[PDB]
């Protein structure tokens, strides 16, 4: 019927049920086999979702399992498309040898410079993974940047700030949050640029943000007394000037 | 208990202001009192929950729709439209008011007013009242115009800042990637040379 | 044409109240109206621009805290109020802890309408009082839209920084892995470089 890129090619299909037999049948008529379970001939197994026979027939590898768009641009190229790693859900000893040796576990080319097209493809297969904390993520991020000079973009423009604004009215007490202020919204601007914003005052806050009322500044003072690190009183005028000309005014300007 | 200066013309009086106190607890179908006054005296009385139940049965009018007529005649309620007509003697004490609608005069109510005893006195109640009540709304004034300005100046400075970091976060993805792009590729020269130097090895 | 009006006492006599109102024009410093009314009847007194500045040069002073000890103690326990209607002589002292002294004193004119009189003032009020009332109305109305609009921008920047800063996580979580891949890569070869 339709083809036979497939003729004399023998295909596991696993998962589905994009559906299992759907596949089947539309391999079959590209010229191809299809078989129950795996063996020495056959070519792949197809993939759709995780599963019994699957997550198992990885478990040994004497397979090599591939994902159901493989074969989609197979049926739409009528051609036997070569595999790309964009394809391979798991690599068998011998096929992950053969493209380790061009392509990293991600898909990127060691040899060939990447792309946007490309690297968007890369990155597209993977999701996280907790692994990571916001705390953490900050300063991979800002060592980064540091790195690769980086940490002057705007977006980025107060990463190694950690800044408490005057939202509360007890200092670090949550319950007495001022909400729906101009102070609300440096908070926001702010964490748009980089800041690390902390509802508590404590040890490593590098700034204390204050607006109008300077009804806690002495208390702030007295706080900081009590210090190793010394943080900056700011007027919030500081962070808009430093947004406004993209990039940070400085401080003693806006002390106090 | 609410009250309500409100000032009048009488017909009799065309150039010379007049002011029209009413008084009552909350409603006027209730009843009220009711005193006129020109600077120099002053002329009272009462009107009572019936007499206007009576008066709008007088009109064949529908009570809701009476008072709605009483309400605007007499606490300035009026309409663009409407136009109200106030009529007094000094010597019979008779107080009259009327509606005028298609060129004809429609009387709404009238009044026994009783000369007061007391004139300069009512007058310096009712002159305090004002001075309290021009105070109070002065100093509302002051306070909602205020709030305006910081409201107005408030909403101003976040639409901008916001539509400036929705530009900004919507061009940043490719931004990234484009410093993602050319990092991966300087190691990958550095791969390509490392490599070469071990085919020649 | 500027105004203001003000309730009163004197001590010819103690228990009641009266109402003092001063005019002027453009600055209390043209000089001015000032009249007074028990409710009944009608007084009026004009002190301007040329004996106004005399004041303050009869006492050598600064207009400064005359006109403004004035101003005080005429636009609104401790000044002190006293006239005689036969005479018209308006006085009024500031009276201090344990000393006191003068501050001023119109030999008034009263005139003929104590109704003409009571009538402006009474109107002033409505006035002022009825068109504060509508602004205060429309004002009120606006500063719910303009709040409501204010909270709503918010949120959507609440949600547009959250955007943004999973953006860049996720996208930085993938390049780390993909450059570390890079690095072990020129690791490998580098080591195995200088073993042969």
């Amino acid at each position: 019927k339709i083809s036979n890129i497939f003729e004399d090619v023998e295909f596991c299909v696993m998962s589905g049920t994009q559906p299992k037999p759907d596949l089947e049948n539309r391999i079959a008529e590209f010229g191809g086999y299809i078989v129950q379970n795996p063996g020495p001939d056959t070519y792949c197994v197809i993939a759709g979702s995780e599963n019994i026979r699957v997550k198992n027939i990885i478990l040994s590898n004497k397979h090599d399992v591939v994902k159901p768009a493989w074969l989609l641009e197979c049926f739409k190229t009528k051609s036997f498309v070569p595999w790309q790693p964009r394809f391979m859900i798991h690599m068998c000893p011998s096929t992950k040898e053969h493209f380790a040796r061009e392509y990293d576990c991600y898909g990127d080319s060691y040899f060939i410079d990447t792309d946007l097209n490309q690297l968007k493809e890369v990155f597209s297969g993977i999701k996280n993974s907790n692994e990571q904390t916001p705390e953490e993520m900050a300063s991979l991020i800002a060592d980064l940047e540091y790195r690769y000079s980086w940490d002057c973009s705007p977006l980025s423009m107060f990463r190694r700030h950690t800044v408490y604004l005057d939202s509360y009215a007890v200092i670090n007490d949550l319950s007495t949050k001022n909400e729906g202020t101009r102070l609300a919204i440096k908070a926001l601007e702010l964490r748009f640029h980089g800041a690390k914003v902390v509802s508590c005052l404590a040890e490593g806050v590098s700034h204390v943000i204050i607006g109008e009322d300077h009804s806690r500044v002495a208390d702030f003072k007295a706080f900081r007394r009590t210090f190793k690190r010394k943080f900056k009183i700011l007027k919030e005028s500081w962070v808009t000037d430093s947004i406004d000309k993209c990039e940070l005014q400085e401080e003693n300007q806006y002390l106090i | 208990m609410e009250r309500k200066i409100s000032r009048i013309h009488l017909v009799s009086e065309p150039s010379i202001t007049h002011f029209l106190q009413v008084s009552w607890e909350k409603t006027l179908e209730s009843g009220f009192v009711i005193t006129l006054t020109d600077g120099h005296s002053a002329w009272t009385g009462t009107v009572s929950e019936s007499e206007i139940s009576q008066e709008a049965d007088d009109m064949e009018m529908e009570k809701g729709k009476y008072v709605g007529e009483l309400r605007k005649a007499l606490l300035s309620g009026a309409g663009p439209a409407d136009v109200y007509t106030f009529n007094f003697s000094k010597e019979s004490c008779y107080f009259f008011f009327e509606k005028n609608l298609k060129d004809v005069s429609f009387r709404l109510g009238s009044f026994n007013l009783e000369k007061v005893e007391n004139p300069a006195e009512v007058i310096r109640e009712l002159i305090c009242y004002c001075l309290d009540t021009t105070a109070e709304n002065q100093a509302k004034n002051e306070h909602l115009q205020k709030e305006n300005e910081r409201l107005l100046r408030d909403w101003n400075d976040v639409q901008g800042r916001f539509e400036k970091c929705v530009s900004a976060k919507e061009a940043l993805e490719t931004d990234l990637y484009k410093r993602f792009i050319l990092v991966l590729n300087e190691k990958k020269t550095k791969i390509r040379s490392l490599h070469n130097k071990l085919l020649n090895a």
